[PDB]
């Protein structure tokens, strides 16, 4: 992989990083998949803050 | 004290990462090489 | 106790130079 | 193209001097600080804070005034102008010391800004930041000794005031109560700035003496002046001396270089490590198998005992005007003498 | 209610949002002419 | 298991080890004088 | 670096401004202090 | 590869890994709850440092009587 | 010509670099390496190199990485690099060479 | 515990190449950052949130230490917690209640929020992201942050 | 552009020959009217110890600190 | 044989001597040797000495029960002064110890063997035929032990004022030397602390610089010896930030824009430095002491306004008080 | 003078591990080259 | 070819080894914090608190 350094014949690793890619929007399916999840963060927010005016 | 040299030597090694290697995580691999030659 | 602790300790840095001096790594 | 780039292309232009995004953070928080100091070795009193004199106004000559730490009755307060505590009056705010934290904060930004200013440098030439890695043994050095050692003791009365004299008298304190000569990481660090000398003024002259072309008319010029030097000279030639006389040399340039960079730096981090210790108040004063046998026997002296004497001296004749708040009165037949022994 | 040292820190916070809105405001404003 | 793909060694010269055991050998003087008190 | 032209503000300007009246008037300052009866 | 029945269920958890909304996106939505961060942190370090006192908060030992 | 390579801006670098073009994985980055045989700055001159500007009628591609090779003292070589990231940057390359080879002398090759 | 955890390391050391760490598109390892540190705030959120309402209340767990001034008669106990301006009085217990329940809640909400929302693309390259040495740098800073307060405190 | 020729440009003298000694002045008069002494709270020099008092100006409490200065002053301490 | 005077001079200027020992070199080993010998015998096991000649002592031998901070090698009695004092000229072994004999033994041999450091250093340097100077950098710290281990004595007349062979020895004997003559406010102790800090400064600034601009470097080797092309690559550009920092700061302070300037100026910094310094040890061995100020404000009640300045002179007080057993009837005193 | 008996055990200690453990590598990689 | 302060970088290209060594990590803290706690509560004094 990585073969670097041959100040006394040494090496050094670094990282290999993806590639960058612009988002295609999104798909209905892609929607309505993240519209469960954060409809259910609506509601456990929601939720939490009840057991919290109950808890005082 | 001791993490701050931590933090900073880190830091370095991730902004100056393409001079502590010769190479650019950019670029993939060069496969097949073109001349230029009088 | 603590004095042989202590002239231990010099005898081998004294030592150490020795090794530094005559058998270093030839460099090829 | 945007406004944001517009901004900054025309930060990072060609220039006298070079600004960058550091700039904007280095140059008002050091000319303030700069400014700061300067108006105050020459108008500021400390006669409230300190019963003492350290001005020109007041009549002073350069090395015997200062701009001075607040009182140790406001506590760890930050002292600002709109704070309670001056409420917004210009003179109690030069009066209460308030002037000191100016410095020591707008001091501590424009070195944030100053390695950041090496690392912008260094990224758009393109050099590796090895300098700025340097810069933090400074930085060190100053968040231990003037910001976080007073925020451990009772108040910013001792932190080490800006002056010339002023120092000097933190010396004979820390030598006094602490006995800091004698905590192992003091001793580190004497070693290493030596050291950083040592390394100096060797190469220096090693380096001057092993020229290439010393005569011949030399027929080199070029200088490509970052190179520093590190062609005009044989390393061959170096080499082949010094380890004759010594024993031992490098073979190796840039582990030479490196050598160089790692002493100073270590011995003033070994420093500020032992000092951040002294802020809780934890320090080698003392042997104890030392003070048993001394205990045990009084015919016993040695170099040890004697400055354990000298320290029991500097505390009891510096201290009821050096921290006159605590109001000591030591009668004349109390204060330590050696011809009572 | 507001205590004196409460408008003290408003009055801190007002003069921190006008010297950096002045210090950026003149950056842009002296960058996009010479441009 | 499968061989390690970024399996490298380790080295250590020789004058490596005698500037490494000289600080060694010298911090244990410096320190022993604190550890014995 | 900077052009020749140089409006009345520059960064070169303010540089040598910031560091020129001040110092002229606390010499001017230091100056009255020499002639002042102990 | 070692194929196995965590390891499937995981796989839709990363799977995007270098994907970027175009542009300067959210950044300056960043910077509002970054500096109400700032401002939030002022305000706790100067209640502890008694330089700002709120009528009502006593801050000392004695505010465990 | 209508396409030359600087060091120093205002001044021409009069002496021809042999150039070599490596391909990525399909073509959308790249890195060229100019090797230059004792240039005219490396013989003279006390003006401050700064990186190596290929200038023509279509703008500008600055690089920096310039690197000197020194012999007993003797610099008597440059090295060159300019590295591409992005497909536009990289036929852009290719026509610059193009114009610099053409307008500079002479062929081009190629090896699978 | 721990013999719990050196089993399990054992075993990821010698299972090592498990295709859920590839990305299959080119076949070689890596990290979707972005997303992991979502959901880690998720988990550190929710956890937060259930210290603070069910341990640190004493609803189902004990309470806390809770002392007089003087350090003479202290005990464990429920505490209630308290929001308003006297509950960034630090010698007050109710501010540590207060910030658990508060502090989990905004866990759970950026949380979600990372997973719904990639990153910006001038963010992406600028702090080197899919660098996993960039998250370290990150954390070193974060942490040393918290030992200072703390050693202060 | 040298500092040596703009120090030495004409349109640098029109201006400065007639700034400078204002600002020296400025100073001068900044010091000799007494001024200096009122406007940065540095006690004059016959007057740092009161008629009464034998014993130094302290402060001892930060929030009442202007305060005790102020009383300090009234007594001429 | 070829009668063995002709061998011994080609052995002693020989350069392929592993160590070189030249004719500085055979004076140096037998005066370094005795040195070192007596050294450590010395601070292991010399019995407690006697220095202030009222018989009591002061130990600093490790079987006396010093660890390594603690211990010395304890100076020469305060009844001897200055005088020579070899081993025959006491009457006994026991009573040489007693008075701190070995003490002198070990610093006149050192003076000799460092000076003759110097001297085989100037001479290898001849035979290389390379500018020989070195030597002169050298003899900074070599005047520097001159005027700490023997004009100081000299100047206040005995050897029982030098500084002791022992890590708190020193700094004994720092402290004590600030009571009595007021070191910091020394301008030339000033000049001194200057140089080593700025030493340190300029080797980190230097190496950091020179590591970063480094590429990669490679010399031809040989089986036996190595080559005669030296390869070197470096960065050969800089920016205008630090031109302005650098550039200007350093073309105009130098007096020259050449890069050869730079090793030059490296070395003189804490050279003159350490110079200073070493002339202002040795100013005060005669009692030219640095500035004091005691009662330099005062207001026009006439009554005194204190300053920095009294705050040092009362912590000086307060050591140089406790240093005086001899008598409580003391005015205005030394040497 | 009371010297400890754990003085004497922390001095050991520290020579001996570190010691051990450059000299464990350097053997190691004498063996890579032969 | 890595130095003695570059060997825990051939975790870098690979995440399976790299939470080995985290699992590993915290093993040992968990076992510390255990065995800390049982050598004290061998030293501990429950008899005499005030
Ligand atoms: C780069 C610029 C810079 C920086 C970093 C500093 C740094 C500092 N200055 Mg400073 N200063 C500057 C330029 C700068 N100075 C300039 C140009 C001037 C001249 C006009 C001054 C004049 C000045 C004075 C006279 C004083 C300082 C003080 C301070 C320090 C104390 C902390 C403080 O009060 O923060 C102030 C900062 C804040 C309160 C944060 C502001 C945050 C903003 C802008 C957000 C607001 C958003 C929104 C409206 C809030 C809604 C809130 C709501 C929801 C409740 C700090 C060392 C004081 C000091 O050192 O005391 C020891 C002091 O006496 N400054
Ligand atoms: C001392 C120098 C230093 C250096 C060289 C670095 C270097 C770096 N940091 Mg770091 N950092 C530092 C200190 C430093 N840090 C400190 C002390 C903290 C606080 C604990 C942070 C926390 C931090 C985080 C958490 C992150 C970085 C990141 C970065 C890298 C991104 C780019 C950059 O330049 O940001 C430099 C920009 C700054 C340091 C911002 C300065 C903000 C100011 C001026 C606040 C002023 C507030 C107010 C106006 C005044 C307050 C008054 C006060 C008295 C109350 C980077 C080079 C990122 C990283 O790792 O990159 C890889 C990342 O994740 N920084
Ligand atoms: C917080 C976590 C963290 C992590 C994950 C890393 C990870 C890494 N660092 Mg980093 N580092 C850290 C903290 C961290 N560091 C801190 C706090 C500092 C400041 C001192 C540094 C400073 C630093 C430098 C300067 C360098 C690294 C290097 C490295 C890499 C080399 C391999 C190695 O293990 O060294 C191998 C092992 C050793 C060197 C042996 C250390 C023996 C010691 C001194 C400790 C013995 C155990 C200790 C007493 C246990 C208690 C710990 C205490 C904190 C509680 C590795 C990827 C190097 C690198 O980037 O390589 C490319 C490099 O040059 N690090
Ligand atoms: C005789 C030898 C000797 C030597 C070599 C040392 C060496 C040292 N001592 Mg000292 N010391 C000695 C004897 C000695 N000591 C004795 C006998 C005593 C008696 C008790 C002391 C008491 C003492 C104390 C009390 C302290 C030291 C400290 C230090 C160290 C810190 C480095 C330093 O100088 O920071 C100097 C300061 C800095 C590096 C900060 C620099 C700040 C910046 C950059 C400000 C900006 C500068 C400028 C205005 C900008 C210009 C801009 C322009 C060019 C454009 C260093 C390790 C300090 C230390 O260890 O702290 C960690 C400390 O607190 N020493
Ligand atoms: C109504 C809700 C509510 C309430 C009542 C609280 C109440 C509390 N929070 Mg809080 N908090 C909340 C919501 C809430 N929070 C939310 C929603 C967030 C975001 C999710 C936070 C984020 C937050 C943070 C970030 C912190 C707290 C902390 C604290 C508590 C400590 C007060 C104290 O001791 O100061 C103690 C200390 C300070 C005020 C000092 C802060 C220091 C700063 C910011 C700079 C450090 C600079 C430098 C690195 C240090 C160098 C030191 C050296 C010189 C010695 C207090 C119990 C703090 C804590 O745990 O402290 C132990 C802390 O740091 N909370
Ligand atoms: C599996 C659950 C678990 C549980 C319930 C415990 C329970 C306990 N452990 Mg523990 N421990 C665990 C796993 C666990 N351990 C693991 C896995 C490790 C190894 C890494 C340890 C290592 C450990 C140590 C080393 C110690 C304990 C100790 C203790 C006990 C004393 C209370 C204490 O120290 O709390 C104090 C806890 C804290 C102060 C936690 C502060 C958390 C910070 C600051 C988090 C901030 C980051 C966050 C993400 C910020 C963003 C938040 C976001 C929501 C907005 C307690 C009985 C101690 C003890 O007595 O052991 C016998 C001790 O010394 N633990
Ligand atoms: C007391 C000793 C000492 C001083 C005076 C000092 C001074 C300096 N060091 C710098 C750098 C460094 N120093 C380094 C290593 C070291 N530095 C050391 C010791 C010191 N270093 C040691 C021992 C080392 C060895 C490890 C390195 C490696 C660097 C650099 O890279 C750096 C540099 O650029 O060198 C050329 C310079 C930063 C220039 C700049 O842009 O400032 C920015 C800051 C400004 C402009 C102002 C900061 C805030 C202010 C005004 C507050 C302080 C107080 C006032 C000055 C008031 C007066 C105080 C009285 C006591 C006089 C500056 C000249
Ligand atoms: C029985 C007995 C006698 C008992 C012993 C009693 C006794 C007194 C014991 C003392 C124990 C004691 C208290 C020790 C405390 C000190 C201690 C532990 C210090 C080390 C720890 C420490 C301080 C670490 C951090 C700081 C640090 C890294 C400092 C480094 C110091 C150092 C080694 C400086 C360099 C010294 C030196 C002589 C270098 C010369 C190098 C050299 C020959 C260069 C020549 C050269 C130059 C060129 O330019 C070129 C080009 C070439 C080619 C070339 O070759
Ligand atoms: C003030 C102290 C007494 C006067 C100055 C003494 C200078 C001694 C230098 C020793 C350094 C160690 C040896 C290594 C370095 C070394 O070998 O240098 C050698 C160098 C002489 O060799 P060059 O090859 O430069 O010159 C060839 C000569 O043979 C003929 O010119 O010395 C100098 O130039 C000294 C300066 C004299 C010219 C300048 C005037 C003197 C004042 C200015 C400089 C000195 C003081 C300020 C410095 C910040
Ligand atoms: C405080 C304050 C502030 C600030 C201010 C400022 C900023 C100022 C500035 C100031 C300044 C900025 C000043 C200056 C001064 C200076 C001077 C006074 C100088 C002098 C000089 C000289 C005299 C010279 C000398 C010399 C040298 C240096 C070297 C060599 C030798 C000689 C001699 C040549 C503010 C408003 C913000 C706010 C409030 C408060
Ligand atoms: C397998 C198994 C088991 C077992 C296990 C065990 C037995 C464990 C334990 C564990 C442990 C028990 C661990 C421990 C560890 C420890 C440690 C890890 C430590 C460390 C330390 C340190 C790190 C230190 C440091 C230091 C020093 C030394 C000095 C100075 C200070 C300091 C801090 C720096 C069981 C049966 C259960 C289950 C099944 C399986
Ligand atoms: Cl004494
Ligand atoms: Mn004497």
């Amino acid at each position: 992989m990585r073969y670097t350094t041959d100040e006394g014949g040494r090496l050094n690793n670094f990282a290999i990083e993806p590639k960058v890619y612009q988002a295609q929007p999104w798909t209905p399916q892609q929607k309505v998949r993240a519209a469960l999840l954060v409809g259910g963060g609506l509601l456990l927010v929601a939720g939490l803050v009840a057991i919290a005016v109950g808890v005082s | 004290l001791l993490f701050f040299f931590g933090h900073i030597w880190h830091g370095a090694r991730t902004l100056f990462r393409d001079v502590f290697s010769g190479i650019d995580p950019e670029l993939s691999p060069e496969q097949v090489e073109w001349g230029f030659y009088q | 106790m603590e004095t042989i602790t202590y002239v231990f300790i010099f005898a081998c840095i004294i030592a150490l130079f020795f090794f530094a001096i005559f058998f270093r790594e030839p460099p090829r | 193209r945007g406004w944001f780039d517009i901004l900054d292309d025309w930060l990072k232009r060609d220039r006298f001097v070079f600004v960058g995004w550091s700039g904007i953070l280095l140059f008002p928080c050091a000319y303030l600080a700069l400014g700061g100091w300067l108006t105050g070795t020459t108008f500021v009193t400390s006669w409230y804070t300190h019963g003492l004199a350290s001005s020109y106004l007041e009549g002073c000559n350069f090395l015997t005034v200062a701009v001075s730490t607040p009182a140790n009755s406001m506590g760890h307060s930050l002292l600002l102008l709109w704070g309670p505590e001056a409420q917004g009056d210009f003179t109690r705010w030069c009066q209460l010391g308030g002037l000191w934290t100016f410095i020591a904060l707008h001091g501590a930004f424009g070195l944030i800004g100053f390695m950041l200013r090496q690392f912008e440098i260094a990224r758009l030439v393109g050099v590796r930041p090895y300098n700025a890695i340097a810069f933090s043994a400074p930085i060190a050095v100053f968040v231990s000794v003037f910001l976080i050692y007073p925020l451990g003791q009772s108040s910013w009365f001792f932190a080490p005031s800006f002056g010339v004299a002023a120092i000097f008298r933190f010396l004979l304190f820390f030598q006094g109560f602490h006995n800091w000569t004698l905590n192992p990481f003091h001793m580190m660090g004497v070693a290493g700035v030596l050291g950083g000398a040592l390394l100096c003024a060797i190469h220096g002259a090693t380096v001057e003496n092993t020229l290439f072309q010393d005569g011949e008319g030399a027929s080199t010029f070029r200088a490509f002046n970052p190179t520093q030097a590190e062609e005009t000279y044989s390393m061959v030639t170096a080499n082949r001396f010094w380890s004759q006389i010594f024993g031992i040399a490098f073979s190796n340039k840039r582990w030479l270089h490196f050598f160089m960079l790692f002493v100073p730096v270590t011995g003033l981090w070994m420093s500020a490590i032992g000092v951040v210790g002294l802020a809780l108040n934890l320090r080698s004063y003392d042997f104890i198998s030392q003070e048993i046998r001394a205990a045990e026997d009084p015919e016993f002296e040695t170099f040890y005992t004697k400055n354990l004497l000298l320290n029991e001296g500097i505390r009891a004749w510096m201290a009821p005007q050096d921290q006159p708040h605590e109001n000591f009165v030591f009668p004349e037949e109390v204060l330590p003498r050696g011809n009572a022994l | 209610t507001i205590t004196p040292s409460l408008k003290g820190f408003f009055i801190g916070l007002l003069s921190g949002a006008v010297v950096l809105g002045l210090t950026f405001a003149v950056l842009i404003a002296i960058s996009q002419i010479d441009k | 298991m499968e061989p390690n793909p970024n399996r490298q060694p380790v080295e250590l010269n020789r004058t490596s080890l005698y500037l490494g055991l000289l600080l060694i050998l010298v911090l244990a003087l410096l320190f022993s004088s604190y550890f014995f008190n | 670096q900077e052009p020749v032209s140089y409006p009345i503000f520059t960064v070169r300007w303010v540089a040598v401004h910031t560091l020129a009246v001040p110092t002229i008037f606390f010499l001017g300052a230091i100056a009255a202090m020499q002639f002042i009866q102990r | 590869a070692r194929r196995t029945w965590l390891g499937d269920i995981l796989r839709p958890l990363n799977s995007e890994y270098g994907k970027v909304a175009p542009g300067w996106g959210t950044t300056p939505l960043m910077a509002v709850f970054m500096g109400l961060f700032l401002v939030f942190l002022l305000i706790i370090l100067e209640i502890y440092n008694s330089t700002l006192i709120l009528d009502g908060v006593n801050v000392s030992w004695k505010a465990l009587g | 010509a209508m396409a030359e390579i600087q060091f120093i801006r205002g001044i021409n670098e009069e002496v021809v670099p042999d150039v070599r073009l490596t391909r990525a994985r399909d073509g959308s980055s790249g890195q060229a390496m100019f090797y230059f045989d004792n240039p005219k700055i490396v013989q003279e001159g006390n003006l401050e190199v700064t990186g190596m500007y290929m200038v023509d009628e279509e703008g500008e591609i600055v690089t920096r990485d310039v690197n000197a090779k020194f012999i007993n003292g003797q610099p008597v070589a440059i090295e060159a690099t300019y590295t591409m990231r992005s497909p536009q940057e990289w036929d852009r390359f290719i026509r610059f060479m193009d114009r610099y080879a053409a307008s500079h002398g002479l062929g081009f090759q190629k090896s699978e | 515990l721990s013999g719990l955890l050196f089993l399990a390391a054992c075993w990821h050391w010698v299972y090592w190449d498990l295709e859920l760490f590839r990305d299959p598109r080119t076949g070689e390892p890596a990290l979707d950052l972005p997303k992991m540190f979502g959901i880690h705030l998720f988990l550190a959120g929710l956890l937060c949130f259930g210290f603070g309402a069910f341990h640190l209340t004493g609803l189902f767990g004990p309470g806390m230490w809770v002392s007089d001034p003087y350090g003479l008669t202290g005990s464990v106990q429920p505490v209630a917690p308290e929001w308003g301006p006297d509950g960034f009085n630090p010698y007050n217990p109710g501010g540590v209640v207060a910030h658990h329940i508060a502090a989990g809640i905004v866990g759970i909400i950026a949380g979600l929020f990372h997973i719904l929302v990639r990153p910006p693309q001038r963010l992406y390259k600028a702090l080197r992201m899919g660098n996993i040495e960039t998250v370290l740098s990150s954390s070193i800073a974060a942490v040393f942050f918290a030992a200072f307060v703390v050693a202060g405190t | 552009r040298p500092f040596s020729d703009i120090i030495t440009s004409v349109r640098y003298w029109v201006i400065h020959s007639i700034t400078i000694p204002a600002l020296f002045i400025a100073g001068w008069l900044f010091v000799s009217t007494g001024l200096a002494y009122d406007v940065f709270g540095t006690p004059r020099p016959d007057s740092y110890y009161a008629q009464e008092q034998r014993s130094i100006p302290l402060v001892t409490d930060r929030f009442e600190a202007k305060q005790q200065v102020e009383t300090f002053l009234e007594q001429l301490k | 044989s070829a009668n063995l005077w002709e061998r011994f001079c080609n052995w002693v200027t020989s350069t392929d001597n592993r160590l070189y020992v030249g004719w500085f070199g055979v004076i140096m080993i037998p005066t370094l040797l005795a040195a070192t010998i007596c050294f450590v015998i010395a601070f292991i096991a010399a019995p407690p000495v006697d220095i202030d000649g009222i018989r009591e002592p002061v130990s600093g031998s490790l079987l006396y029960g010093n660890n390594i901070i603690t211990g010395a090698v304890v100076p020469s009695s305060n009844a001897i002064g200055l005088h020579f004092y070899p081993i025959w000229e006491a009457a006994s072994l026991d009573e040489w110890l007693y008075n701190g004999g070995p003490y002198q033994l070990i610093i006149f041999h050192f003076l000799l063997g460092a000076s003759c450091y110097m001297g085989r250093q100037w001479e290898l340097s001849y035979r290389l035929g390379m500018r020989p100077w070195i030597c002169v950098a050298y003899s900074a710290p070599l005047a520097s032990a001159f005027a700490v281990f023997l004009i100081y004595p000299i100047g206040q007349g005995s050897f029982s004022d030098g500084m002791p062979l022992g890590i708190s020895g020193t700094f004994n004997f720092m402290i004590v030397f600030q009571a009595e003559h007021n070191i910091l406010m020394h301008p030339f102790h000033q000049l001194g602390v200057a140089g080593v800090f700025g030493g340190a400064l300029f080797c980190a600034m230097h190496g950091s610089l020179v590591t970063s601009s480094l590429i990669r470097e490679t010399t031809e080797t040989e089986s036996a010896n190595y080559g005669y092309k030296f390869g070197q690559e470096e960065e050969t550009y800089n920016i205008v930030a630090a031109h302005g920092y650098f550039g200007r700061l350093i073309f105009q302070y130098a007096s020259f824009n050449n890069s050869r300037s730079l090793h030059f100026f490296l070395a003189a910094w804490p050279v003159v430095g350490v110079w200073f310094t070493a002339l202002g040890i040795s100013t005060m061995a005669f009692n030219l002491n640095g500035f004091n100020f005691n009662h330099s404000v005062i207001d026009a009640k006439g009554n005194v306004i204190n300053t920095w300045a009294d705050i040092i002179n009362r912590a000086n007080l307060g050591m140089e008080v406790m240093h005086e057993r001899n008598a409580h009837n003391f005015p205005l005193d030394l040497a | 003078m009371e010297v400890n008996q754990l003085g004497l055990i922390a001095t050991a200690l520290f020579v001996l591990v570190p010691s051990v453990f450059l000299i464990i590598l350097y053997v190691q990689t004498e063996s890579q080259q032969k | 070819g890595l130095p003695w302060y570059r060997v825990h970088t051939v975790l870098i290209n690979d995440p399976g080894r790299l939470i080995a060594a985290h699992l590993m990590h915290t093993a040992l803290v968990a076992g510390w914090a255990g065995s800390m706690a049982l050598y004290e509560l061998a030293t501990f004094d429950p008899s005499d608190p005030v």
